[PDB]
RNA sequence: GGCAUUGCCGCGAAGCUACCAUCCGCUGGAUUAUGGCUGAACGCCUCUAAGUCAGAAUCCAUGCUAGAACGCGGUGAU
RNA sequence: GCAGUCAAGCGGCGACAUUGCUAUCAUACCGAAGCAGAAUUCGGUAAGCGUCUACUGAU
RNA sequence: AGCGAAACCACAGCCAAGGGAACGGGCUUGGCAGAAUCAGCGG
RNA sequence: AGAACUGGCGAUGCGGGAUGAACCGAACGUAGAGUUAAGGUGCCGGAAUACACGCUCAUCAGAACAAAAGGUGUUAGUUCAUCUAGACAGCCGGACGGUGGCCAUGGAAGUCGGAAUCCGCUAAGGAGUGUGUAACAACUCACCGGCCGAAUGAACUA
């Protein structure tokens, strides 16, 4: 078939690293150039199709669509990019003083049986009146051209079995580097919303380790037009309330997730599968180009999304509705 | 069976001129959208759409 | 094939067909052996490449023959049409010596693999193809008169406007630049002129009209005063069904005087009247009224200019050829001028609208205002349609509160009764 | 359709604007295009060509010399 | 229903899994042949010898895959 | 092949023309055809996609 | 868990070209690439 | 295949042709000192990126066969003519009379077809070399007049 992803060798590392990113910007302000999450599953999504000249137009379309994860990132460092001859070197590094445990858990194996005297001596440096702190900062300004943000997944936020963060470098594309390092400094130990980063209808592209049928998959994997259905906040009750439907409940289905703990979380909803699967790491970049055609310029229109059990058949979407068909039982009044 | 756009599947030799008129005047069967929308003139020719 | 003639394909000249025929020989199959390869192998490569040459040759004549019409089955008149546009006689033996140098080839092709199947040096399997070859050359470069003739025949056919000799035609006669030119023109859209020389027409141009909703057409006659074009013109009015007419000309056109004409006409008394013969003309009285000797014929005098005339004519011609409750409407509706597009003020369509805002097809459909709804303030829904696993559709109906009163009771008659004893 | 339509087209409009134009710096640049392609199997089929028409022009003027 | 190294009638998520189910699958240059400009050589002419515009599905750039297991850089720990 | 007007050289021969049967099939920036238009073939370009050594998974 | 052979072994292996009957595997010109080490396309 | 003759291998080192039986020098005790042959002198390779003449830009130059031709590619010569009576090219102009030279055609006045090309005159001209005409006409090709200032035009040969 295709040799571009032979050898089948399995990755070095379950995280997808991410290679290229978009070239900049010469007016619009500071932006985050990707996001991060994880993939809390699959499910079906209905709607009415308002794609022009669509042989359906009007008609009601459906479609699997994959749940990420992706609690509010993070920003813990910035690291400063200068160009070679050999390719873009990063000269200096620096962090925020206040890494979380979720951070400094990821620089051990044996975290019980570490003594945890990590980031002391350049977190009690970082303590002082900023002055030694303030020259690295200075010298990537005066040098450096590109710069790129280290961020973490709040893995306490999710109902992951693991307490290890991960770190990822997200570059920016924001002219004037001098207000890139200042605006990221500004954020140090602060978190950036899912919305500030994407937002709906969006031709996104994602990239993550496949699925290991076992040495078949287990690689790196990339597909573009992932686009972004509809953007939920676990906070914002009825998220799984669509715009048409509007039924009072959430997307998280009957019974929780297979194999998966069930979603209380900010979400985001992508047309049709991704690679991985549950309890994976997934990254959401935005292609590094701009698909323009009427499929982009077309607007969701969700109108009920499949929340009804996955152990065994379902006949129900919700409990309120069980409850009200169903009557009571034994293990009831 | 076969997937339709409204989220529901659906199942249950004849040959025609190039204008897909078939060579009857009463056709009846099982003339799903495959047909009763495909081939306008065959639908007009069959009764018992879908 | 029918009456009409435009597919025939290009006839190469021997030389272009034969250069074509060595090119696909030579590149199709392989080039490359040694002494040393197998000697079955070597024997197949020979007997494919003479072969391939062979069915590459026989099937570039037989395709050029079957492109040229059969002149002598065509039809009766088109065959004497074609008589006299290109020698008859001519062309059938071109077609025979085309169709004889093609069975040569074929004999000599078949006659080459038989003998190359017993070959004893792989020298003399070279020689034998060489001389195959070159004998294939010579049987072709000996037809390149017969094939000039057939690429100028297929060339000079390709354009013609022929017609079926059953379909409704007009046919007109007489002298060159009579003033019968403007004629066609006037009746069926053509490009021809009345200057003032002879043969302003060459060409037996063909135009179609309507009259009555019945399909018609007619024919110019280049000229006639044996000429070729004379000939030729008379070999098509004669086995043509259609209506002969004559033109005149006073002193001025057509050069010659009023007596030369009506002789001329009478010239053609054996075979025209038959065809409801009109005349139009463009002492002197008594020359005009001896056209009244034919069994029926009608003479009229007029000019080029006189358009009037000839669509009576015209009219005339036809008709001759053809003889051989009350309703309920939403009075508003029409009320309204119907569409005009070239007005500027009129009700643009919905075509125009898009065209200018959302170009082709490529725009989206939309619906608002469309509802005949009574209060604009709401022209927005975004419809439930489903609630507790129920459809809403259900429930929606007008001010439904009424018999939810009665309803609302209920629960306090259950409570108070106590159906939980 | 009609027995002249292409010839009726051309006697009506002529050709293009700039035809004889671009005809004559056409048949200028045969004279650099047949040298350049003689430096360019298909070389013995040229030569052979050009052979053949310098050998043709050659008899056709000794011939025709004869008149002088 | 105490047994069919593995039971039958009626069902069954999951592992498996395919339009037998689903989503997706790139945007800029340099050039071959070719169409021109200027301009000679050969006081002309011309597309080319100096340069140049348009132009190949070709080549390279864009992206993806793995990453010299002795190619390299930055950081928390002594 | 047979005989020849055949003739640059040239010791009586002689490439040249004429007289007798017997590295693309489509994917095309480009030009020609008597190509009104579609279609068409031709010279055009490209093989792009159509029609005991070695590791395929590994330390 | 423990016992415990045999066939075969001048020595044996990273490749392209030349090498005459072509045998290249130990001659020449160039390019490769890891001590140690599972497992094999239907070679 | 048969076979007359002379040299090396046979039994033959070593130097060189980077690579080898058919090649060139040279045939042989172990050694110290200097000069050669083939073969070499930018590097792997020990030796001058020496001197002078020009030749060639190959879209794979250069370091036993298709070899007859093509190039308006290049470097130099032989032959025949023009040439200061004004070289070629570049421009302007002449480019005519019998004439629509003889024959049919619808027409053909030079250029759709058949064959002669008569002939006055001039510095110069075909009853016409082509574009071109339905049939004319116009430009013009070889042929000539004016400006220009010298060597040029054509075929072959290395």
């Amino acid at each position: 078939g295709h040799l571009g992803f032979l050898p089948r060798k399995r990755a070095a590392s379950i995280r997808a690293r991410v290679k290229a990113f978009p070239k900049d910007d010469r007016s619009k302000p500071v932006a985050l150039t990707s996001f991060l999450g994880y993939k809390a599953g699959m499910t079906t999504i209905v709607r009415d199709l308002d794609r022009p000249g669509s042989k359906f137009h009007k008609r009601e379309v459906v479609e699997a669509v994959t749940v990420v994860d992706t609690p509010p990132v993070v920003v813990v460092g910035v690291v400063g990019y200068v160009e070679t001859p050999r390719g873009l070197r990063s000269l200096t590094t620096v962090w925020a003083e206040h890494l979380s445990d979720e951070v400094k858990r990821r620089f051990y194996k044996n975290w019980y049986k570490s003594k945890k005297k990590a980031f002391t001596k350049y977190s009690a440096k970082y303590a002082q009146d900023g002055a030694g702190i303030e020259r690295e900062l200075a010298r990537i300004k005066k040098y450096a051209s590109v710069v790129r943000v280290l961020v973490h997944t709040q893995i306490r936020k999710t109902p992951l079995a693991q307490k290890k963060a991960h770190l990822a470098e997200i570059q920016l594309n924001g002219g004037s580097i001098s207000e890139k390092v200042d605006w990221a400094r500004e954020h140090f130990e602060k978190t950036v919303a899912v919305d500030s980063v994407f937002e709906q209808n969006e031709m996104i592209d994602a990239i993550a380790v496949t699925k290991g049928h076992g040495q078949r998959g287990y690689h790196s994997r990339t597909s573009i037009n992932h686009k972004i259905y509809r953007v939920g906040k676990g906070d914002d009750e009825a998220n799984g309330a669509t715009s048409f439907d509007r039924t009072k409940k959430t997307i998280t289905p009957m019974g929780g997730f297979v194999h998966y703990g069930e979603i209380k979380n900010d979400f985001i909803m992508v047309k049709g599968c991704i690679p991985g699967n549950r309890k994976r790491i997934v990254t959401l970049r935005k292609s590094l180009y701009t698909n323009t055609s009427r499929k982009a310029l077309e607007e969701v229109s969700l109108k009920w999304i499949d929340t009804a059990s996955k152990f065994g058949k379902g006949r129900f979407q919700t409990p309120a509705e069980k409850h009200a068909f169903m009557g009571t039982l034994k293990k009831d009044l | 069976s076969w997937r339709r756009r409204d989220g529901v599947f659906l199942y249950f030799g004849v040959i025609a001129n190039p204008k897909g008129e078939m060579k009857g005047s009463a056709i009846t069967g099982p003339v799903g959208k495959e047909c009763a929308d495909l081939w306008p003139r065959v639908a007009s020719n069959s009764g018992v759409v879908v | 094939m029918q009456l009409s003639w435009k597919d025939i394909p290009t006839v190469a000249p021997a030389n272009d067909l034969l250069d074509i025929v060595l090119n696909r020989t030579q590149r199709k199959t392989p080039t490359v052996i040694r002494p040393g390869f197998k000697i079955t192998r070597i024997r197949a490569f020979y007997m494919r490449k003479v072969k391939y040459t062979g069915e590459g040759f026989v099937e570039k004549f037989e395709d050029i023959l079957k492109g040229f019409p059969n002149i002598n089955d065509v039809h009766p008149f088109h065959r004497d049409l074609m008589d006299t546009l290109y020698e008859k006689n001519h062309y059938k033996i071109s077609l025979a010596a085309i169709s004889r140098a093609k069975s040569l080839v074929e004999q000599v092709a078949r006659d080459y693999v038989r003998l190359l199947k017993f070959g004893q040096s792989l020298f003399q399997c070279k020689q034998l193809k060489r001389a195959a070859l070159g004998r294939m050359a010579t049987i072709v470069k000996k037809l390149r008169d017969p094939l000039a003739y057939l690429e100028q025949v297929r060339q000079h056919i390709g354009r013609l406007p022929s017609i079926d000799p059953n379909t409704r035609t007009l046919l007109i006669c007489g002298y060159p630049n009579v003033g019968k030119s403007s004629f066609l023109r006037c009746i069926t859209k053509s490009d021809v002129d009345v200057q003032p020389y002879a043969f302003t027409t060459k060409s037996l141009y063909v135009g179609h009209f309507d009259y009555k909703y019945l399909r018609f057409q007619a024919i110019d006659t280049p000229g006639i005063l044996m000429n070729n074009i004379e000939m030729q013109s008379i070999y098509a009015i004669a086995h043509l069904r259609s209506c002969v007419l004559y033109f005149m000309d006073l002193s001025e056109q057509c050069g010659f005087t009023i007596e030369a004409q009506v002789k001329l006409f009478h010239s053609i008394k054996p075979l025209f009247a038959n065809k409801s013969v009109m005349v139009v003309i463009n002492e002197r009285a008594q020359l005009l009224e001896s056209v009244k000797e034919v069994p029926g014929v009608e003479i009229m005098t007029s000019s080029c200019q006189l358009e009037e005339n000839v669509m009576e004519v015209r009219n005339k011609a036809c008709e001759k050829l053809l003889a051989s409750r009350t309703p309920f409407i939403p009075e508003s509706v029409k009320n309204l001028k119907k569409y005009d597009p070239e007005d500027p003020n009129r009700r643009k369509l919905a075509r125009d609208i898009e065209a200018e805002n959302g170009g082709a097809g490529v725009f989206n459909v939309n619906l608002k205002d469309k509802y005949l709804l009574e209060d604009d303030e709401w022209k927005n829904d975004i419809m439930p349609e489903i609630l507790d696993g129920k459809n809403v559709y259900d429930f929606l109906d007008p001010e439904i509160a009424a018999k939810l009163q009665a309803l609302e009771e209920e629960e306090e008659k259950l409570e108070n009764e106590g159906f939980y004893n | 359709p009609q027995n002249d339509y292409i010839e009726r087209h051309i006697k009506q409009h002529g050709k293009r604007l700039d035809h004889e134009e671009r005809k004559r710096k056409r048949e200028a640049r045969e004279s650099h295009k047949i040298s350049e392609r003689a430096q360019k199997w298909k070389g013995k089929q040229f030569a052979k060509k050009r052979y053949a028409e310098k050998v043709s022009m050659r008899k056709k003027i000794k011939a025709h010399e004869q008149s002088k």
